[PDB]
DNA sequence: TAACAGTGGCCTTATTAAATGACTTCTCCATGATCTAC
RNA sequence: UUGCUCAAGAGAAGUCAUUUAAUAAGGCCACUGUUAAACGUAGGUGAGUCGUGGCUUUAUGCC
């Protein structure tokens, strides 16, 4: 219930389709028989994330792994909704919302 | 009488990496914060320049408790127990012995974070180990900041318990060894280029940071508006004030200078010229 | 409501626009029964945003692109006030608006 | 006549870690508390300043009951038995035997930053190697300007020409405690609001207020403002002074305004050689 | 088109966790012997 | 008209006077974004002010 919290939570599904893009252009870059990333590269996204400051970097960095993400629906059906919740807020929330969306994306994979 | 040296040193301009941040992930990271109009600048912590100082003491003579050993990067007391009389880094720096003559001192050394005077806006290095074969610490980022940097230092001379030792202190602000940083990929040299003294005995400072930018992107540095409101509104008396280095081109090069109080100050365009004369009157101020 | 989130919302859709037109023209380029990629077109509009170095460059960029866009009635009704946006604002904050529309402009087609 | 001097003073801006908390595990806590938006503000508390008063007082002949030793860090009591007659300290600041107790001349509330604390952590390590429990701490410092609000009844002090020396104190104020060695932060003013009158209501405490969160602009005020041109707070009582002058001055209608006639000094020395003559005329000094 | 997404080591060392003195003040009784007035 | 009928626990009182979380500390040392390439051949436009002035034949163009 409430506006805020279904746009807090399709965000954090977007975020998570988003993951699950950018993970599996991982998993096409790699070959042979080399282990692809599983878990180090959720350190990497997580060590990515802190690496921020100001409200410039974080969005730029949040606008590119979105799109680096290719497809994704729940941003599909609601373009003025994320756009707002993107362009407002403070950064450091919708870091957290990231990162709760990380910590939880991997039931899908 | 209570004697008090308090400064803002501006540095040169130049691509800088010197302090860090925690290791974090392959990126290592500047120590970073909000400093004005809301935005990021670059710091340099104040216990570098300290250990700067400290080392510099150490390289000319001197006699001092820590020594840096600069082989197997260890430190080691002469004295277990510290003598600020006899030790030269004991009587600036202060010592703590909490481990368990007095066992603490306060020092007669006080310094700032130095602040970039720039604002910290891109400026990451790419870094790879080379070669061929690939492995976990083979690509690695490096943050920089081309920019000055600007720290403020006050001296509290009658707390020293040598009055004579406040010279080499100065002698090595101005020939300051390299502060802790990547010298290997960014040489930063944390040698004054502009100098802001002032020799007073009240413990009102208002010279903390008097140097501010102009196009915020660029290396120019100009004393900020208010540092010489001060000066001219009657606070800040000019004969206590020393101000010497590349900025006096600028101060001169300023409309109604000769009317303004800021003549009457102690500007010199050579830094060592002005070093000389500061140490001469206070000489005469200690009875030195 | 506030209306620089108007602004911000129609310039969402005319970026839409235009990449979608440019999409159309990279269509009429490709011919045979060689499958036009979608998602790469994608990707490279992407690596050439995050190809620029300021203000002139990604400004004659974006500016470039919305000509090449062809026919967009919502630039049409909106020339002044998207010119005076792109004069103004930071070019950060008009590339993450631009990342943003591409995240989120699928479900034209 | 009871005078009263009441005064919110605003230090100059820089990089502050005056008053760590409790050292909560491996960082040294920055003091810190909700105030006016429901931000944290850091803080720095009221006995760090009259410490400060206490020893600018001693470091100036100025005889003290207190005496700071700042050798072997401890303090020593010239006499047992407290003379606010004789001894400056236990006139101006009070004391309490656990006698007389005194009740204390000066009154002073804690300084507030002016801005909100964002998290402003600085690492620190020990040199290299053999790395211990202690090689790595953290600090917790602010880059905001500290604003406190003090008041003084002159009728209560034993000796009345004793409030002079404390202005003195005020308008140079020693190290307040705190990390000089790697925060030095000088704590004298930059902007002063005196209120020199003679009945116990002051409308000038906190005055001082900016926001615009990360910034140091520090405009004086719209409330304090409102409240001079409303006709309380006659100006004639207020006494201004620091680098707030240039932007009062820059104001519209500033001449027509009722905030015009009030003691304003660009300079802070003059405004307070101004009020220690009108201080001096009144006390019969 | 590729391969990497940091390798280390620490995450506080002391010290003191209250010192005084007060711990309700008054009043409102119940009942029978006796005095006294009718 | 109810073991009832009537029935104020009421008046007064500052938790006070005094206290620096202080003294000390380099996130440090090392790293090439290495190596190779023919442009082959065909993708377009957004916006004012008002009655002769120095040359030149009115002409008609220059400043």
């Amino acid at each position: 219930n409430s506006e805020e919290d279904k746009q807090y939570l399709i965000f954090i599904k977007v975020f998570q389709q988003a993951m699950k893009g950018n993970f599996a252009k991982i998993y096409a870059k790699t070959e042979e028989g080399k282990d692809p990333p599983i878990k180090k590269k959720v350190e990497r996204l997580r060590a990515e994330l802190n690496y921020c400051y100001d409200e410039l970097s974080f969005k730029e960095y949040l606008s590119d792994f979105l799109v680096r993400g290719g497809l994704n629906k729940y941003f599909n059906e609601h373009q003025e909704e994320i756009a707002l919740l993107i362009k407002k807020s403070p950064w450091q929330e919708i870091r957290i919302w990231s990162l709760l969306a990380i910590a939880s994306y991997k039931p899908k994979d | 009488p209570n004697y008090y040296l308090y400064g803002t040193v501006l540095t040169r301009y130049g691509l800088a990496s010197l302090n860090h941040d925690i290791r974090r992930g392959n990126k290592t990271i500047l120590q970073k914060g909000y400093w004005n109009n809301g935005k990021i600048h670059s710091f340099v912590g104040s216990s570098a320049i300290r250990w700067a100082l400290r080392f510099y003491l150490q390289k000319q003579g001197y006699l001092v408790n820590r020594v840096w050993d600069e082989e197997e990067h260890i430190n080691r007391l002469t004295s277990e127990d510290f003598d600020p009389e006899k030790f030269y880094d004991d009587d600036i720096f202060g010592f703590a012995l909490l481990e368990s003559t007095p066992n603490q001192r306060m020092g007669a050394l006080g310094m700032n974070m130095a602040v970039s005077l720039t604002p910290y806006d891109g400026a990451v290095k790419l870094g790879a180990k080379s070669g061929r074969e690939k492995d976990s610490t083979s690509l690695h980022f490096t943050e920089y900041h081309a920019t000055r940097y600007q720290y403020y230092f006050g001296i509290d001379a009658t707390h020293l318990k040598d009055f004579s030792r406040i010279l080499p202190m100065i002698d090595g602000i101005m020939n300051l060894p390299k502060v802790g940083g990547s010298s290997n990929i960014f040489n930063y040299p944390f040698c004054p280029d502009s100098l802001v003294f002032q020799w007073t005995n009240h413990f009102a400072s208002y010279i903390s940071y008097c140097f501010e930018y102009c196009d915020p992107k660029s290396k120019e540095a100009k004393l900020s508006q208010e540092f010489i409101d001060e000066v001219e509104c009657g606070q800040i008396d000019p004969s206590k004030l020393w101000i010497g280095g590349t900025i006096v081109k600028d101060l001169q090069q300023l409309d109604n200078f000769e009317s303004s109080p800021l003549n009457k100050a102690h500007i010199y365009r050579n830094r060592n010229e002005m070093i000389e004369a500061l140490k001469t009157v206070i000489k005469r101020d200690l009875g030195l």
